């Protein structure tokens, strides 16, 4: 079980409708999660169950799907996002994460 | 017993002990937890029907009943109706490792034995969790045409008294540790006789008052 | 609340290592843990975990036949007994605490975890 | 006789689920052993009286 | 508040446990602190052992669609206990040995399952500590005049949710006993730690206290008990020693005078509660900072 | 914050050629007002409550009334300020409880 990020990475502005697909390479339907990776730092919880808003996180981002087309986006980016993005899937005992994404400074 | 012909003495008219026998190697039979010093009423097998020898009787008794069939030369007072609890007697710091002891029910005999080899037994239970270097034993039960192993337990380097009711009971040491159904008879094949076993009395349960120090 | 870890450095392969890990500030003894490391560079991987009750272990594929994990639920201490290592291991680990409390009888699921600690470093 | 009388009330149950303490425990839950040992500190304090 | 003493002194613990700031001239009880990591000990006879295990299993589907909500009820719920079945009767143990074990396998985060005590008068967990049934029988559906489980489901700071219940019916007896689980080889007849207080389980008495090795040959038995009930010691059923036990805190007597403690008759050969002089006398040892320089 | 508990009793004797008094009657519309039944029983969540015990017995010399059962608290003695950690009320079983 794996999970492929794309792209690997991408440079953005103040503002605009940042977008990572994670193919969970099969369906899951909904146990999955996401993390924030400002550089420097031990992974942050972002989202889970693909839905649910980590309340330690303002709430400018977003995900859903059905399947393997599980996505996370942002509304409208804030100059300090510049981070690297992980998912997870839960649902089994031998859980891999992705390979990962970025938004990057511009 | 041993000596005296009392420690294999003759009970007195109604069944009753004498009030001078010491009690050796009769035990206070107990069914959670014994009794260290003190005083105790209890309902226990003392009132006997009749008591035999073995030692140096030169009979061995084949096999006994509840019911009186089987009955060795018993000397002092006889009744003649059907016990409830039979008891064998054994010697100084003997031991019951060196052979097999039969039951026989309405359902079939029913085989004691004990060895730590494995190739006496066949089906072993798997008694996990064991010391695999040291002594168990086993029950042979018989379905007639058909016959099934199982593992009982363990049983101590010394044994001075065994006892055995109608309804399965069976005690080592004044001690508990089985319950195999009702049984009809029972017979004691180890190896040594004469000396292994000493008395074997039929008895009932009856309502005593009991000195007992330092659990005797 | 409070996490750290412990007990990072540099070995020979097939050497030995205990890693440590402590918390404060939540019931240790009911949350279920999973050790979780990346590679230089490289993706994050499950590589170990741990129910509240600490009845069973669930190890990796790849890391299957070198490391183990326990706690010790009396002190708050939670470890990874380490043996056996090839040439990969070089990463940084984490004691990623998982978000669920469990009851301290039951083994349950696992898989999403909140909070991290200052991540450890380990290298062959 | 009264020292015998005193160790003999030990064994009272007074109703409780069991007549040790450590049993009580062994075979429920605090918030429901409390009430269940509370009947013997009632019983055994009435005893000492 | 008018004034306070802190209860951190030996003087002070008396003076708070006496519940008053003076304390008259005497001789008072007193019990040590009992340590709190406690080793186990467990003996028990070799018997009879077949073992089966009372598994409930709980999970509950969150309907996956249009409302996306999370702190609300699951859809569905199955219960199960393991080789249950409704059409061929209520499931129970016949084997000697059993054990009891929840599993919890919602995959939800932020969620889990439990088991209440309901009015039942054991717990389902507790089931494990040696205890002793003559029949005991589960089943999903209801058992007439037995005990009732409540099932539950939890969200973290949320309010709690009923999702089932279990039924057991129980005659308590000695034919059977529960056990936390056949071990990997370590056995459960003879695994005791000397000279340590200790919590036991001594052929299925419990209790708390100091394991030693003994002196006697009682023959009889093999469990000797006092008058309140208590376990004075055991046997081993294989060589056959003796063992006795006793409470790692007898209670000891303080002497206090002046509103001091100046001396303390203890149980055992020892320097305790800080004085720095211990004399043996003919039926107990006595400990005070004193010179024996005295007439009165 | 303030929750209604109200409880509805309707009953009728069977319209038909018994027009019987002494005998049973037939249906039995009883509801537990915000009782939708599959989202658990109805647990209040505010913290203040009151009960209500309405019945449209239409037939005269009928009469509706609750029993106290084993529950250590009546239905309509609730409303004395007594005290809960929680409370759930369903017309089905919730085992465990009082009826
Ligand atoms: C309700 O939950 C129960 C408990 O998990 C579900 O029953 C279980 O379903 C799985 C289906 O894979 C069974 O596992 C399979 O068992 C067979 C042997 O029977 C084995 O060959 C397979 O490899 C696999 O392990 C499991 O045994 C079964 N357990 C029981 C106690 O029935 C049930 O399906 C769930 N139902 C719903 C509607 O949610
Ligand atoms: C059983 O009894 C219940 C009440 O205990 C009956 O429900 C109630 O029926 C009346 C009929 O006049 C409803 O009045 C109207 O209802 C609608 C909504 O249902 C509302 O929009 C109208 O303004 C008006 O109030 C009454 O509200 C309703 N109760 C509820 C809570 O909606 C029910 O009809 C009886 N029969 C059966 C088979 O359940
Ligand atoms: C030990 O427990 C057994 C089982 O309860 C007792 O067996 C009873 O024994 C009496 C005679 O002592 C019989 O009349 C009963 O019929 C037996 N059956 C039952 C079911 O109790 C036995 O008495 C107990 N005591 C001892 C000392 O072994
Ligand atoms: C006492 O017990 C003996 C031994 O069990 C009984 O002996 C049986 O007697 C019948 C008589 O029809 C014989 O067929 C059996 O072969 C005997 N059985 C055994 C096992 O030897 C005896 O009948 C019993 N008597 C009383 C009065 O109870
Ligand atoms: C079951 C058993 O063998 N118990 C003891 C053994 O552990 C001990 O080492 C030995 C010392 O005499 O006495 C016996
Ligand atoms: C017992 O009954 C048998 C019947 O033959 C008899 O021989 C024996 O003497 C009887 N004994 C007594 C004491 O009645
Ligand atoms: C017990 O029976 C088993 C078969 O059930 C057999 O292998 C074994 O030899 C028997 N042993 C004795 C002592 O009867
Ligand atoms: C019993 O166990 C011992 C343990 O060393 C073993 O050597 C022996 O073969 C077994 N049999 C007998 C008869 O002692
Ligand atoms: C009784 O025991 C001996 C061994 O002590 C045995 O040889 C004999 O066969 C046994 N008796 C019967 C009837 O099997
Ligand atoms: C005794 O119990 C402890 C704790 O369960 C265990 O570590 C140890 O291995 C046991 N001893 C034996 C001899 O199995
Ligand atoms: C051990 O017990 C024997 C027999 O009662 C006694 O003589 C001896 O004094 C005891 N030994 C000790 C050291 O207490
Ligand atoms: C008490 O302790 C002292 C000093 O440690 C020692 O000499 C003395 O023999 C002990 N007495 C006993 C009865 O153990
Ligand atoms: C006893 O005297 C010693 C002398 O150093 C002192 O440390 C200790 O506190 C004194 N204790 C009491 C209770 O008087
Ligand atoms: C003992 O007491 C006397 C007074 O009663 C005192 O003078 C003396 O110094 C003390 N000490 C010794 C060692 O005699
Ligand atoms: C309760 O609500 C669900 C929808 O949420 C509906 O399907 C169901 O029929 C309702 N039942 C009742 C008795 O109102």
């Amino acid at each position: 079980i794996q999970m492929t990020q794309s792209p690997s990475s991408l440079s953005a502005s103040v503002g605009d409708r940042v977008t990572i697909t994670c193919q969970a390479s099969q369906d899951i339907t909904t146990y999955l999660n996401w993390y924030q990776q400002k550089p420097g730092k031990a992974p942050k919880l972002l989202i889970y169950d693909a839905s649910n808003l980590e309340t330690g996180v303002p709430s400018r981002f977003s995900g859903s799907g059905s399947g393997t087309d599980f996505t996370l986006t942002i509304s409208s980016l804030q100059p300090e996002d510049i981070a690297t993005y992980y998912c997870q899937q839960y649902d089994n005992l031998f859980l891999t994460f992705g390979g990962g994404t970025k938004v990057e400074i511009k | 017993c041993v000596g005296h012909s009392e420690n294999v003495f003759a009970v007195e008219s109604g069944g009753y002990i004498p009030s001078n026998f010491a009690f050796n190697n009769w035990f206070l039979l107990t069914n959670t937890s014994s009794v260290v010093d003190g005083v105790v009423r209890s309902f226990q097998p003392l009132l006997l029907n009749c008591l035999w020898s073995v030692s140096g009787s030169q009979f061995t008794t084949g096999f006994v009943y509840f019911n009186g069939t089987g009955r060795g030369a018993c000397k002092g007072f006889y009744s003649n109706a059907s016990s409830d609890v039979i008891r064998y007697n054994i010697n100084f710091e003997e031991n019951l490792r060196r052979g097999t002891i039969l039951f026989k029910t309405s359902y079939g005999a029913v085989v004691f034995y004990c060895t730590n080899n494995t190739l006496v037994s066949g089906d072993a239970h798997i008694p996990s969790g064991t010391v695999l270097g040291n002594f168990y034993c086993f029950v042979n039960t018989t379905i007639g045409n058909e016959t099934t192993s199982a593992f009982v337990g363990a049983l101590p380097k010394t044994v001075r008294e065994f006892v055995i009711s109608r309804t399965g009971h069976f005690y080592i040491n004044g001690y508990r540790y089985f319950s195999l159904g009702d049984v009809e008879a029972v017979n004691f094949n180890v190896t040594n006789a004469a000396t292994t076993v000493c008395t074997v009395a039929l008895a009932s349960y009856a309502d005593v008052l009991v000195n007992v120090s330092q659990t005797a | 609340v409070q996490l750290v870890e412990s007990g990072g450095g540099l070995v020979q392969p097939g050497g030995s290592l205990r890693l440590s890990c402590a918390a404060s500030g939540f019931t240790f003894s009911s949350y279920a843990m999973s050790w979780v490391r990346q590679a230089p560079g490289k993706g994050l991987e499950w590589v170990s975990a741990i129910i509240g009750s600490g009845s069973n272990t669930y190890y990796a594929d790849s890391v299957k036949g070198r490391f183990t994990i326990s706690r010790d639920n009396a002190k708050n201490t939670l470890y990874l007994q380490m043996n056996s290592l090839r040439a990969e291991d070089t990463a940084v680990y984490y004691c990623a605490k998982d978000t669920t409390p469990r009851p301290l009888y039951s083994s349950g699921w696992y898989g999403s975890f909140d909070y991290w600690g200052q991540g450890t470093p380990v290298s062959v | 006789n009264s020292l015998n009388h005193l160790t003999s009330q030990l064994r009272q149950n007074f109703q409780a689920i069991s007549s040790s303490i450590q049993a009580i425990y062994d075979r429920l839950d605090p918030p429901q052993a409390d009430q269940q040992v509370d009947r013997l500190i009632t019983g055994r304090l009435a005893a000492l009286n | 508040i008018a004034n306070i003493i802190y209860c951190n002194s030996v003087i002070n613990r008396l003076r708070c446990d006496q519940l008053s700031f003076d304390v008259p001239d005497g001789f008072y009880s007193t019990s040590p602190i009992q340590p709190v990591e406690l080793p186990v000990s467990i003996v028990s006879l070799p018997v009879y052992h077949k073992h089966t295990f009372i598994v409930l299993y709980v999970n509950f589907e969150h309907r996956r669609g249009p409302g996306k909500c999370y702190n609300c009820r699951p859809a569905v719920i199955n219960i199960t206990l393991a080789n249950f079945n409704e059409t061929k009767g209520p499931l129970c143990v016949d084997t000697s040995h059993f054990t009891t074990q929840f599993v919890d396998n919602v995959k939800l985060a932020r969620w889990s399952a439990s088991i209440n005590t309901g009015n039942c008068p054991f717990s389902f967990g507790k089931v494990n500590n040696f205890v002793k049934f003559g029949s005991v029988c589960f089943s999903l559906k209801d058992i007439p005049g037995g005990c009732a489980m409540p099932i539950m489901a939890n969200l973290v700071n949320s309010k709690s949710h009923n999702i089932g219940s279990l039924y057991v019916s129980w005659s308590d007896g000695d034919v059977i006993t529960g056990v936390p689980k056949p071990v990997e080889g370590v056995s459960s007849f003879m695994n005791v730690t000397l000279n340590k207080c200790t919590k036991y389980n001594i052929y299925d008495v419990s209790g708390v206290g100091v394991i030693r090795i003994s002196n006697d040959t009682f023959l009889n038995g093999i469990t000797y008990t006092s008058t309140s009930g208590n376990l004075l010691g055991f046997k081993d059923v294989t060589n056959g020693t003796i063992y006795s036990i006793t409470p790692c805190n007898p209670p000891d007597q303080l002497v206090v005078y002046q509103q001091a403690v100046v001396g303390a008759m203890l149980s055992e050969n020892f320097t305790s509660y800080g004085f720095s002089n211990v004399v043996e006398m003919p039926k107990f040892f006595y400990a005070s900072n004193g010179t024996y320089n005295c007439t009165d």
